[PDB]
Order: C-alpha cells, then structure tokens, then sequence
C-alpha cells in the first residue's frame, strides 16, 4: 500500500518500428497495444517498448490541507 | 525521514513500527530481555521464544534493556560474517555510539588492535575510561575524513583488515581506501545502499570482501541461522565479554521529551523508557502490567464472525479491507447478485490469500428467514462479532414521480433489513458488540427528490437509538458523500474510514459527518 | 539437465536463471566474464547470496558497482589464487588440504587434455588463442 513512484530504471529499449508493427485496431478506430508485466524477470513489455528493473520508492504521500 | 514501508517484513497500514528491544518479565514471571523486528516500544510484546534471553542475576531490567540489539548486530557483523581473528586490527567508526561501543567489546576480548573514531572530546575521554586497553593512538575524527590518513599512518601503510562502516557516502569511500590486503569491509549504514552510489570495483584487486549485513533478515527467515548468533550473545552474556551499555531513563509519560533528546544528538550510549518499575523480586507471579490510559482504537478477535451486508458495494469493500486491518479473519459479505465485477473478485481473492475466512451469502437481510439464515451461516465459522447494514436501494424522484412500490423498495433493505438483523442479533447474537448502521445526510439535514431514502435512513436511526437504550450495542453514521468508492464535497475514503474508527470508540447513539463546500 | 544450461555470448543467461529458480536467483555466483556480462550477473543473485569474481577484466578497469544490491544481503568477494602461491603460506595449506581429500575421495577427476610436444609450444599457444579447445 501507499504511493510509490519511479526512482530507477536500469534499462529501456524503444522501437518505433515494432511499435507500429505490434498495434492492432479494435472494433472502434481506435488503437491499443498489448501489455505483458513479469515480476520474476523485472520486465514490462507493450507495443515496442521494454522496460527492465523499474526500482519504485515510497514516497510521503503526504499533502497539506486536507480535508477537514 | 524513514518510510514505514522500508522495515522488511508484512505490517498493516495502521500500526506503529516504533522499538526493536526491551526488558522484561516473562508470562510466568522470569526476567527476560527481547529482540523484536517492531512494536516492542509498548506495554505489552507478543514474541516469539527464539528470541529472548534470560537476564543475569547481577543486572538490572534497566541495563538488560540495552544488550540484545548492539551485541547481536556486533557479533553477527564480526564473527559471523567478518570472522575476526585474534590479533587482527579493525576499524570501528562511531565508537560512542552503541554498535560501536558493542564492537569495540567484542574486539578487545579477542585481542585485536582497534582504531575508532568519535566526534567529540567527551566521547573520546569516555571511551578511553571505559576501556582501559584502548590507546590514545586508537581515536580518530568522524565527522572528517582525516581519519584515513590516521588509519593509515599507525597501521604503517597496511590498513586496517576488517572495517565495520556506518557513515555517509565521503566518509565511506574514505573508509574503503583503508582495507588491507584480503580486507574485509562491514556496512551496516543504509544511506549509500539505498541511493545505490556507485563502488568503484578496483578495491577487489586485492582479496578485499564487501559485506552488506543487514539484521532484519532473521526476523523474516533464516531462524537456522539466527541460533547460530543466538548462542554467541547468550555465550558472550556468561563469558563476561557482553556488557550493559549506559542508559538514560525516561519515565513512560515522557517519552516524548526522550525523542526530542535523542534527536538533539548529544546521547552516549542508549536511551529506555521506563514503561514500568522493577519489582524487588526475582520472580514474579503475576506480571501483568499495570492499567495505563491510552487512545482508544478499534480491533477485533480472531474467533469471531463478521457481517456485512451488501458488503460487496463501493463502500462494502472499503470498510471489508478496513475491518481485515483490524485482525477479523472471518467475515460475512451479503449481495443477491454475487460477485458480478472484476474489482470485487480481485479483492475476495486477495483476502482469501491472507487466510480470512471470506464469504458470499446472497442471503437477504429483508426477510426474517434471510436474516436468519445469514447469522446462522455467519455463526459457523465463529460466534457472530459484529453486523454492518451497509445495504441500499435507491429510487429518485419528486413526490409526484414517487409510488407506494418505489418506497418499498428502498425501505425494504435498510428499513426492514434493520429490523430483521435487530431481532435476529437479539435473539441469537449474545457476543455481539458492534451493530452498526450507515445513514446518510439527506435524512435529516434534507434533499430533492429522496423521500423516501430519508424514511428509509430516519427509520435505522430510531432502531439504532432504540437498542442502546436497552443496553445493547447500536450505531447509525451519517455521511455527506463518498468520494473515492447537498452542498457538501465528497469525502476521501481515507477520512472516512478514520471518522468511521472515532464514531465506532465514542458513545452516541447517532452521528454524522461531511465536509462543507 | 536441460534447464542447467544457458548462453555464454549474450546477457540471455539472466533471464534464464530467474525463470528457472522461480525469481528468487542463485547463491553462489561463480563469475569469470566481464562488461553488461559482469552486472548481469550480480542481477541474479538472491538474498544473502555470495559473488565470486575471478576476472580481472572489470576489476582492473575500476568500472563501478551500484551498492544498491547489498540492500539484501550480499557479499561481493574478490577472489586471486596469486596470494596464495607467494603470500597467505597458513590459507594455502587450507586449500591444499581440501584438494587432497578431494583427489582421495575421487570429486577431484582431471581434464581433458590436448597435448603438444614440447618442440611444438607454439602451436599449443596457438590451439589455445583460438580457443577452440574443450578442457
Ligand atoms: N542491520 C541493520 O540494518 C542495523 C543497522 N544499524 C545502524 O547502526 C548505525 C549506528 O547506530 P548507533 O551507533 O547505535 O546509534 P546511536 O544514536 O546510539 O549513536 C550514533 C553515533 O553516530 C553519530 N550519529 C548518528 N546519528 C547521528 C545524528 N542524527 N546526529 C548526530 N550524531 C549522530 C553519533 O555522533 P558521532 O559519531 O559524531 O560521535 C554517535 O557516535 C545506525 O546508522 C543504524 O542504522 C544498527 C543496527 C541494525
Ligand atoms: N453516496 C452514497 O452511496 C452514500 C451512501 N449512503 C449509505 O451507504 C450505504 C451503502 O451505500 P453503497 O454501498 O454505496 O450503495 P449501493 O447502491 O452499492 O448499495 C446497494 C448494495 O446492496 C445490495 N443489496 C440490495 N438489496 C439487498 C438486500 N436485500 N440484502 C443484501 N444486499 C442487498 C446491492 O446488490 P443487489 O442489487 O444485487 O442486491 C448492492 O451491492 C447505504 O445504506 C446508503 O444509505 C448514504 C449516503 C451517501
């Protein structure tokens, strides 16, 4: 639980190529991409993008003026 | 400075991780001083055997208080993962300080020479009374980095074999340069670790070995393991090498004024709260503690069982994950059309993963029979704790849109449910202590076009103030909005839950909440 | 078996090791190459796991480790059999003594051998440069 943001990521490889390569139509004209996440090989995989050892640190999560 | 999420291990979002040791007297009356992965700041530590000592005659509950963190840490760095040597030479940075002063203990007994390093003159007069064999020409500068050249000097160029390292990232690599051949370097900071600053791997030309020794890994796994330093420090307590560090006392009431003291920095040392006073005797009967005035705060017994109902809505399941927190681990989730949604099932698989003892009825709660059955089923798995009628149908419109069948239906779940879990509790529910009923501001303070979702909210806040009249247990909570699941901005589930948690320890019978425009 | 082996040649080793122990990682990492190799490497270890590092490639180099990984522990050691041999005489027989139990109690097998004649030295050093040989 809480808010945890990046702090470090060891490596990203992008590919505009596979990137259009990979994007598929859905019934609407609209376009997505498929999404693979391994928390085994610290791996996050969509379109043409690859994300490798995202590293998330908590942050304070804490704001001022809160509700009253 | 300290995210609680950064101490390893699985705690719940509302808890306090305050305190690794303390002392004393065991179920049965026997002194014994601990070592816990947190909450040992406390009157009372729920602890496993494998990590308590038995206190020597001669000390205190006062002085037994400091041992078990500083030694254990110091040996599990030296001996277990350094295996110092007799007659090697090491380098122990913050001498004054309770690692320090652990280690420094450890190592004389062996034999070694020692350098240390201390920021003031204070610590180092004190260090140098309160071990003799330490020499003038084993102190140094912390705070600088011109321990190095020291270092390095005394040892004639060789270094120091074995470096236990608690200091920033200057005074680290500082540190580094002065391992020997086939050195061995000890870090038990975290701040380099975390920030992941860069080691420069040249050092690994010679024999030199890089540890990282954290303790928290005994408390998560590794018991096996932690035997091995068990027995070191409990060999070490009757050898005579384990000696009670100094202590500051201060009173439980004041406990406060002993951060505010740590904080400044000045201490030797460590610093107790006395939580309570040492009886003369050696061994004590009864050791309970005695009663103390604390915030109240909700929790809940294992044993018992738990229903909701309509448990499965935006607010069913916030207030499901709120109760889990509290410890209920059986728990009842009342919906006729079941588990429909995919949120739904990620979070009854989650809980169930935990071990809770989830359920589905779609038993309803208007029909006296469906009222019943849910705390019959609900009773199986424990005697019934507590039952929350979180159940709404709601049908808008102006008066002249309404129909008699529309206000049926959106009495019948929370007006006549409330009825029926009324004398169902009251019949069958004696261990029952929580019966609670979510209102809503637009009874009583007013809206368009939901008169009968005011009959409805009015008519479970007379039952709810009917029951504790009679002694029974009853609430009825009001809220302006739900933000996150009349002129009143939504409110954060957040501080929902928190005024949920306050309106449950106080004793009114009726209460409301919102947050103005 | 067949989910022991992995490439050699590429940074492909990784992926493969933590697969295979289920993302927990190795104990014992045994390392002899060098570059990405080398931080590859450190990424498959586990808590409280043990890097042996017997290339002197990146250690010569001063090419720079992240401490981030002592977080779990971790102990990164710089092995040299050179000390031994004109240095570390007392560590030698320590060593020396475990070869002899193990040649006794037959874990010690030898190599495969390709032998050259002596007249022929250079073509051994030649044969090795290739590094085609197995052994
Ligand atoms: N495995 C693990 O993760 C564990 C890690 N530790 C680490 O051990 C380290 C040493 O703890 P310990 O010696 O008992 O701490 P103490 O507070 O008892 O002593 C601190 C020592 O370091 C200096 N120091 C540290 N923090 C401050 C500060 N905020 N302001 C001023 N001076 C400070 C003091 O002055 P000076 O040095 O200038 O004389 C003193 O010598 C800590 O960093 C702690 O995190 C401890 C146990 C378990
Ligand atoms: N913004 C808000 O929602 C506000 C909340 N409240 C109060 O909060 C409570 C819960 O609100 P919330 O959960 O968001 O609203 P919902 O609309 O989600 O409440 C209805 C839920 O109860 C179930 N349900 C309906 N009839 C029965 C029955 N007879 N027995 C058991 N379950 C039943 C429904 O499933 P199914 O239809 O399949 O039976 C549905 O899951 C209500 O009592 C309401 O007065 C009041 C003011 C503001």
């Amino acid at each position: 639980h809480g808010l945890y943001l990046p702090t470090r990521v060891t490596a990203i490889h992008i590919d505009p190529a596979t990137h259009r390569q990979k994007l598929y139509t859905l019934q609407d004209k609209a376009q997505v991409a498929d999404v693979v996440v391994s928390r085994w090989l610290r791996v996050t995989v969509a379109g043409g993008v690859h994300i490798s050892g995202l590293h998330t640190e908590s942050a304070p999560r804490r704001q001022q003026e809160q509700q009253v | 400075k300290l995210s609680p999420d950064a101490i390893p291990g699985k705690w719940t979002s509302q808890d306090s991780l305050l305190g690794m040791e303390f002392s004393g007297r065991d179920a049965s009356g026997k002194r014994v001083m601990g070592l816990v992965p947190a909450k040992g700041l406390a009157t009372s530590v729920l602890l496993s055997p494998d990590f308590l000592w038995d206190v020597p005659s001669n000390w205190t509950l006062e002085e037994a208080a400091s041992v078990p963190v500083v030694y254990s840490t110091a040996y599990y760095a030296l001996v277990v993962r350094g295996r110092v040597r007799p007659g090697e030479t090491l380098l122990i940075h913050s001498g004054s300080g309770g690692v320090g002063q652990a280690a420094i203990a450890i190592a004389l007994s062996l034999g070694c020479r020692v350098f240390t390093t201390v920021g003031s003159a204070e610590k180092r007069a004190y260090l140098q009374a309160r071990f003799p064999q330490l020499d003038s020409t084993s102190f140094a500068n912390s705070r600088d980095t011109s321990f190095e050249q020291h270092v390095l000097w005394h040892t004639g160029g060789k270094g120091v074999d074995l470096v236990l390292n608690s200091l920033a990232e200057e005074k680290l690599q500082a540190s580094v340069r002065c391992l020997a051949t086939h050195g061995r370097f000890l870090e038990i900071g975290k701040f380099d670790l975390s920030q992941n600053h860069p080691l420069g791997m040249a050092i690994f030309l010679k024999n030199v070995t890089f540890h990282g020794v954290l303790l928290d890994a005994f408390f998560n796994e590794s018991s096996a393991d932690w035997r091995e330093v068990w027995a070191l420090v409990q060999a070490g307590i009757r050898d005579g090498v384990v000696r009670p560090l100094k202590c500051t006392v201060f009173h439980g009431a004041q406990v406060e004024d002993a951060f505010r003291y740590m904080a400044q920095g000045k201490h030797i040392g460590k610093v107790v709260v006395q939580v309570l006073a040492e009886e003369p005797e050696a061994v004590l009967k009864g050791a309970k503690p005695k009663l103390m005035s604390a915030i109240s705060k909700t929790f809940c017994p294992a044993h018992k069982s738990y229903i909701i109902a309509g448990g499965l809505g935006g607010f069913g399941l916030e207030l499901a994950q709120w109760l889990i927190q509290r410890g209920v681990q059986k728990l009842v989730l009342t919906s006729r059309s079941g588990i429909r949604t995919g949120y739904q099932a990620k979070q009854v698989r989650r809980w169930r993963r935990q071990g809770v003892q989830v359920q589905v009825s779609t038993s309803n709660i208007s029909s006296l029979e469906g009222a019943r059955g849910l705390i019959a089923e609900a009773a199986q798995l424990g005697p019934v704790g507590g039952v929350f009628n979180l159940a709404v149908v709601l049908r808008d419109g102006l008066l002249e849109n309404q129909t008699p069948e529309f206000f049926q239906d959106v009495c019948k779940p929370k007006y006549s449910g409330t009825l029926n879990l009324d004398r169902v509790t009251r019949e069958a529910c004696p261990e029952l202590d929580y019966f609670v009923v979510f209102s809503s501001v637009s009874c009583g303070r007013g809206n368009a076009g939901q008169s009968n979702y005011g009959f409805a909210n009015s008519a479970m806040e007379r039952i709810c103030e009917k029951r504790r009249h009679e002694g029974l247990p009853g609430l009825a909570v009001q809220w302006g909005a739900i933000g996150d699941v009349s002129g009143t901005l939504p409110q954060r589930m957040a501080s929902c839950l928190e005024v949920l948690d306050l309106f449950l320890n106080q004793p009114h019978m009726v209460l409301s909440s919102f947050v103005l425009a």
